[PDB]
């Protein structure tokens, strides 16, 4: 029950669409209502992601 | 009688006919396909450029004066005025993407040239004006005021010298002799529109007093004064014709008003939805800032539709120019222009073509020229015969146009 | 060990490897020369497995400036048994020496791997004729640029006279000022004024009736 | 193939290089002397073919005696590629231009 | 200067299929054994080439001062913004995709010779500055239709359409390979071509066909992908698709049902219609462009004709207009001996009599009956075709259209 209620006390996640960015470990998303981000990946995923 | 198929009489089917090289060739090019695919993800060759410099000189520029430019430096916002007030400011602007702002000027600034429609600097927070900015001269003017020679001859349009003999009259004889309109007693003509048929040589009549004007002209595609976002058509038809009526011996050719005309004076103007803003403003400065001009604007269009009665009511458009087919002499004018430039036969006669052209344009006329080459490019030639050009006229004329029928024709001879 | 390769051309026995390889054990850049008379006595056929080892053993290595000359004599002895088995191998040959060399490669790419096309063919077809000059309209100068400019030149190692004047006299007066003319103004002249050799007279392509070889190659693969 | 195309010089290649001086206001600005050795080829290449050239090697005859000894071998080189796959009269061609006692000159010639 | 710019810097993305369109045996035979297995050898190795490419790579690199700091320097969540105008004193005018524009500086490594009105930058958060120019980079809707396959057979495929087939050629594949017989007259190619007639006659296999064995890139619009409802959208890919078209090859661009996107021109002033209008003027407009075109040519393609435009069909915009026919009792012959050849057919077959009794079937009703007729024979059990199948699937296929004669009428 703790550990429900931090992760729900947190400013949701965004979702951006990529059907294909740049490698170099940074790709490039337009999210939903708006422009395109040059943005940076996780450690825990690839750049293998497209 | 109709049998379907039990499962022992599936591999009837299955099993016969080359059962060596059966799946033998079939996987081959099953998994070949597979590997075409795997190919392309382990490639995934695709890299950025990102737009650096060399750094040879901007290592010094990456030093401290690059937070010089972070931390001192602002990011104000552009927008426009609408008015003023006396003895203080209370200035009204709008971003017009956000709302509209009723601010005040910062310290750094005169009140002097905060004047109206004019860009300037905003704050982000207190949405102050910072600094007056110019309204970026000019390339929304220069970049169709050309103000350089166009390669179109005066002997290219020939045949329609009338046309061409009103349109010198109206345009060329103010521009350079407004002194027999003193000693005759009469002022010039200030308004005419073309419309006619597409492909006439609307453009060519604009563009060869174009070439022969050796002063400014201005081309406007009819498409630029539409715009994506509300209230910045008529914006940039403010600065148009602001802009055009400083310098003195100017031309401005309109062309493709069917975007912005329509009978607004008539049953219609029931649009209002940005191709208004260009249409009312327009109308707006046509008249108002021209009494007694030097800059004389044309319009062109294929569509008689879109006439306005307010343009044609006089002061704003007053001349009906229209455009009309060649009689004969006309059209074997124009089979000489289109054919003195390429590889001909010296001996072919033109007259025998312009028989064969009815009612067709200078268009029509140039896509036979194009085609009865294509023909001497079907055998081995390098110079069009006479019936080169003899079956052009019938490729194009007589089987698209409005004559067909022609073997049962035994009434006319 | 060229004129030995020569005195040994086309045979795939693989007795001459046996010959002339343990004739010449010695050091690596002799052993340079273990790429030469191996392939030489291949000309063409498919022998695949010949060509694997073409690759595998020296690939790539990154290879910080010692043996750099035996992975390009080695990619030389690719662009023959790739030029006769009929086209069968030439979109494989073009398919592979674009990717993986010259648009993912070094020294083996960006300085010697457009002699393939100086040598795979030379009738011009504009899969090729254009792909060249992807790699020398970006003349790609950091490097000693006549090495591309040596891919200039022999990019108009394609007889047969045609239209590809257009290629030449534009990258000419780009190769005036530029891609300077200390170096390279015989060079563009070289490759323009090799197009129309003759009006005629441009059968070296090692193929008479349907398809054998007339050698033909002892006089081409000296240059 | 004199009678479908072709007379013995052509030579104008060379001078199809004439548009690019009006490219850009003037010309006249290449004076390479390497340009030169290239300058052998609008005689060396086309004249394959029995494009036999006597006093069409001037431009030969003046490079060859000017300087650039490995142009004096290339330039001499070049006229065995004049009379090629012929045996009547060919070295009655090089003997003319034999006789000049240079190294660089009859290495190419007799090349 | 002479050579201002030299042409945008730019290379074309061909195509990377027909890696070997040659299988000609076409049947059970060691020889498409022994090609197949040459072409999987070479693939295999390709792929074992750059697999030890990736492999034996020591680098282990340590970047640069000077570019590891510039990278923290700059935001990690950079933004794609846009030019509008330029003031040369490292800060100018961009906007921003909601169109907000900003008095942004300019940083001192961007490169500056790129920067023109037009081109897409990168931007920071903090004060908007321009971090970095980006390279003309494309929406995700165009690059899907950019064709990556080349689909289908060649020109043996079809089945006797060269009256018209020669007349393609001459526009669209002759000024690409071979344009010496245009300038030894002076004449420009032509620029548009409109493929009109019934539909199922072979339209759209003459587009296959071409963007089969070409060199160009080949662009594949379809119609209505090009309307959206932003209010912009519209003329926005027009412009896009043309930009792309111009940057890369000698192109052609294949547009399918234009009917779709031009009609006649009404400008009812209701927001629905003006969208397509919009797009619809401007469109035309960059056909005729005329900045620079850069040999880009136009495929069109529709059943109808008479529904057009005739803004579009003029001259000076399109060149060639073509008709595709139902055919003759001729080339019907050489359909069914395309359409029957990978079939075992029995030798009691006389195919003349299907094309005999009938003048108005067309390629893809040819089509129909070479599937149907071999349903029918594996209903009554069989592989080898009879001539009662190819009666049956006749009767089957046909009749659901034909009405309307006036039978003993005439004579
Ligand atoms: N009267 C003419 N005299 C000479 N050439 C002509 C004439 N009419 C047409 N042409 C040819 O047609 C072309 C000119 O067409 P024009 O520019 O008039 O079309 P347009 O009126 O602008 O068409 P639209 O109104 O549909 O835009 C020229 O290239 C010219 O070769
Ligand atoms: N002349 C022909 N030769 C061979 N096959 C044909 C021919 N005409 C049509 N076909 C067959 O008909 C099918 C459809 O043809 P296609 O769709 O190209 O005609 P279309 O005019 O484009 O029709 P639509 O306009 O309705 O798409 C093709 O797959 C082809 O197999
Ligand atoms: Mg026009
Ligand atoms: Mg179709």
């Amino acid at each position: 029950l703790r550990e429900e209620l931090q992760l729900l006390q947190e400013q949701g996640s965004y979702v951006g669409e990529v059907v294909r960015a740049m490698d170099k470990k940074k790709v490039l998303v337009k999210v939903h209502p708006e422009g395109k981000f040059v943005v940076d990946v996780d450690k825990n995923i690839d750049i293998n992601d497209v | 009688p109709i049998r379907a198929l039990d499962e022992g009489d599936i591999a009837l089917l299955k099993t016969y006919g080359q059962s060596t090289y059966s799946r033998q060739i079939k996987q081959v090019e099953d998994d070949i396909q597979q590997l075409l695919k795997k190919i392309n993800e382990l490639t995934g060759i695709k890299e950025s450029d990102t737009g650096l410099a060399p750094p040879a000189l901007w290592d010094l520029a990456a030093d401290k004066q690059t937070l010089q430019s972070e931390q001192p430096l602002q990011v104000a916002r552009c927008t426009k005025i609408i008015n003023a007030d006396s003895e203080d400011p209370k200035y009204i602007i709008n971003v017009k993407q956000f709302a509209k702002f009723v601010v005040d000027l910062s310290d750094q600034v005169a009140p002097t040239d905060i004047e109206e429609g004019m860009r300037v600097g905003v704050d982000r927070n207190k949405y102050q004006i910072h600094i007056p900015l110019p309204p970026k001269i000019d390339p929304t003017v220069t970049m169709m005021q050309v103000e350089e020679k166009p390669d179109v001859t005066y002997s290219d349009v020939g045949g329609c010298k009338e046309q061409i003999e009103k349109l010198r009259e109206v345009v060329e004889t103010p521009l350079l002799h407004p002194e027999r309109f003193v000693n005759l007693g009469i002022e010039p003509p200030k308004g005419v529109l073309l419309f006619g048929p597409p492909g006439t040589g609307k453009t060519l009549c604009a563009r060869a007093v174009a070439n022969r004007t050796d002063a400014c002209f201005i081309r406007v595609i009819g498409s630029e004064l539409v715009q994506k976002y509300v209230g910045e058509g008529a914006r940039m038809v403010r600065e148009l014709f602001e802009m055009a009526r400083t310098k003195k011996a100017c031309l401005i050719f309109f062309d493709e008003i069917d975007a912005i005309g329509g009978a607004r004076f008539d049953d219609g103007a029931g649009g209002d939805n940005e191709v208004q803003r260009t249409m009312l403003e327009l109308i707006n400065q046509l008249d108002g800032f021209d009494p007694r001009g030097n800059i004389k604007v044309l319009m062109a269009t294929n569509r008689p539709d879109t006439l306005d009665p307010a343009l044609m009511r006089p002061g704003r458009l007053d001349r009906k120019i229209e455009f009309s087919l060649p009689d004969l002499e006309g059209r074997t004018h124009i089979f000489k222009i289109h054919a003195r430039s390429m590889s001909v036969e010296r001996d072919i006669r033109f007259e025998l073509l312009a028989r064969l052209c009815p009612n067709s344009t200078g268009a029509e006329i140039r896509s036979v020229c194009t085609e009865a080459g294509m023909f001497a490019i079907r055998a081995r030639r390098k110079i069009a015969t006479e019936k080169d050009f003899l079956e052009a006229v019938n490729k194009v004329i007589k089987s698209y146009a409005k004559f067909s029928a022609t073997p049962r024709y035994m009434t006319y001879n | 060990p060229l004129g030995l390769g020569l005195n040994h051309l086309g045979k795939g026995e693989a007795i001459e490897a046996i010959l002339a390889a343990l004739e010449v054990v010695s050091e690596p850049f002799r052993s340079f020369a273990n790429t030469l008379v191996d392939v030489c006595a291949y000309a063409g056929s498919g022998n695949v497995l010949k060509v694997q080892q073409l690759l595998h053993i020296c690939s790539e290595h990154f290879d910080s400036k010692e043996k750099e000359e035996d992975k390009d004599k080695k990619e030389k002895k690719d662009k023959d048994k790739k030029e006769a088995p009929a086209d069968m191998g030439a979109h494989q040959g073009v398919a592979v020496l674009g990717i993986a060399l010259i648009a993912m490669g070094e020294e083996i790419g960006a300085e010697m791997a457009l002699r393939t096309f100086g040598h795979l063919l030379r009738y011009g077809e504009p899969t090729l004729r254009r792909a060249v000059p992807l790699a020398l309209a970006l003349i790609s100068v950091s490097n000693p640029r006549l090495n591309i400019l040596d891919t200039l030149s022999k990019f108009s190692h394609d007889a047969d006279p045609e239209v590809s004047y257009n290629s030449i006299f534009a990258m000419g007066m780009v190769g005036s000022g530029t891609n300077n003319a200390r170096l390279a103004a015989m060079l563009r002249q070289l490759a323009q004024y090799h197009a129309k050799d003759p009006n005629n007279l441009f059968m070296v392509r090692l193929a008479q009736g349907l398809t054998h070889l007339g050698k033909g190659t002892l006089t081409l693969c000296p240059y | 193939e004199l009678d479908i195309m072709e007379p013995k010089v052509p030579d104008d290649i060379y001078k199809t290089h004439l548009e690019n001086n009006r490219f850009g206001g003037s010309g006249s600005q290449v004076d390479s002397a390497r340009m030169n050795l290239a300058s052998s080829f609008v005689n060396g290449f086309v004249n394959a073919a029995f494009g036999q050239d006597k006093l069409l090697t001037d431009d030969g005859n003046k490079w060859l005696y000017k300087n650039k000894d490995h142009g004096m071998l290339s330039a001499a080189a070049s006229l065995g590629m004049i009379l090629l796959w012929d045996v009547d009269g060919g070295l009655t061609q090089i003997d003319k231009y034999l006789y000049s006692s240079e190294d660089y000159i009859k290495s190419g010639a007799l090349l | 200067p002479t050579r201002v710019g030299k042409k945008k810097k730019k290379t074309k993305g061909p195509d990377a299929a027909s890696k070997l369109p040659l299988v000609t045996p076409h049947t059970q035979c060691r020889l498409k054994l022994l090609k197949l297995e040459r072409i999987k050898d070479y693939l295999l190795m390709e792929e074992e080439f750059i697999r030890n490419q990736e492999q034996m790579k020591p680098l282990e690199e340590k970047q640069e001062e000077e570019r590891s700091k510039v990278d923290d320097l700059r935001g990690t969540p950079m933004s794609v913004g846009t030019l509008e105008e330029i003031i040369d004193d490292n800060h100018a005018i961009v906007s921003t995709s909601v169109g907000s524009e900003h008095y942004v500086s300019i940083l001192s490594f961007v490169d500056k010779d790129l920067l023109e009105p037009g081109c897409s930058v990168l931007l920071n958060h903090k004060v908007h500055a321009v971090i970095g120019v980006l390279m003309d980079d494309t929406d995700p809707l165009v690059t899907v239709m950019k064709v990556e396959k080349a689909p289908q057979e060649t020109y043996a495929d079809i089945g006797g359409l060269d009256n018209q087939i020669q007349e393609i050629k001459e526009s669209v594949e002759l000024p690409l390979t071979h344009p010496e017989y245009y300038e030894e007259m002076g004449i420009k190619p032509p620029k548009g071509v409109i493929l009109y007639g019934p539909p199922g006659t072979g339209k759209t296999l003459l587009a296959k066909a071409v963007a089969n064995q070409t060199s160009a890139t080949f662009l594949r619009v379809v119609g209505s992908e090009l309307i959206q409802k932003y209010l912009g959208d519209g003329p926005k890919l027009v412009r896009e698709l043309f930009r792309v078209a111009e940057e890369h090859a000698p192109s052609i661009v294949f547009i399918d049902e234009i009917d779709a996107i031009g009609t006649k021109r009404y400008d009812s002033n209701s927001g629905g219609e003006r969208e397509i209008q919009r797009t619809m003027l401007e469109l035309l407009n960059q056909l005729d462009g005329f900045d620079s075109r850069g040999d880009v040519k136009v495929i069109m393609a529709t059943n109808r004709i008479e529904t057009l435009d005739p803004a579009l069909i003029r001259p000076g915009r399109i060149d060639r207009k073509i008709e595709f026919p139902l055919p003759d009792e001729k080339t019907k012959k050489r359909i069914f001996q395309i359409h029957t050849s990978r079939m075992t057919l029995a030798d009691d077959v006389t195919l003349d009599d299907l094309i005999m009794a009938k003048d108005d079937l067309s390629g893809a009703d040819i089509k129909a009956i070479c599937t149907e007729a071999g349903l029918m024979a594996l209903r009554e059990r069989r592989m080898k075709v009879t001539n009662e199948d190819f009666k049956k699937s006749k009767e089957n296929v046909l009749y659901k259209k034909q009405e309307g004669t006036p039978e003993g009428l005439y004579l």
